[PDB]
């Protein structure tokens, strides 16, 4: 069937909050490190004239 | 293109935005006509069993 | 693909099937989404002589 009881480390589950949506949110977000440069743009001539 | 990341629920990238040069008039503000790289970021999160 | 067999009258080879996957929803019961791998006979009758 179906499990109750669950002990879920997610949710809210505070004094008086809303009947929340999320049963995962309060996780926090970490980042991972892979900060994007947008690419070198290059040239052209410097030294072809 | 594929990165590993332990705990947390949810993982975050920034983005940076690139700037345009100008011309500066003789005895003038520089501080006055600026703008900044406005560098917005983008999430990706993980999902489920 | 021929093979040789001896004495009996039929032989049947047996067909494997293929499996799918799905998501386990936090706290829901493993057996009930359980859905089974169906195989199925196939059978090469001789015809003599």
């Amino acid at each position: 069937a179906s499990m109750t009881g669950g002990q879920q480390m997610g949710t809210n589950q505070g004094k008086g909050v809303v009947a929340a949506g999320d049963k995962l949110a309060l996780f926090l977000k970490v980042f991972g490190g892979e900060v994007l440069t947008a690419f070198a743009r290059t040239s052209v001539t410097t030294s072809r004239h | 293109m594929v990165r590993s990341i332990s705990s947390g629920k949810s993982a975050q990238f920034p983005v940076l935005g690139r700037t345009q040069a100008a011309y500066l008039a003789p005895g003038e503000n520089l501080d006055d006509k600026r703008k900044d790289i406005k560098h917005t970021e983008k999430v990706i999160t993980i999902d489920g069993l």
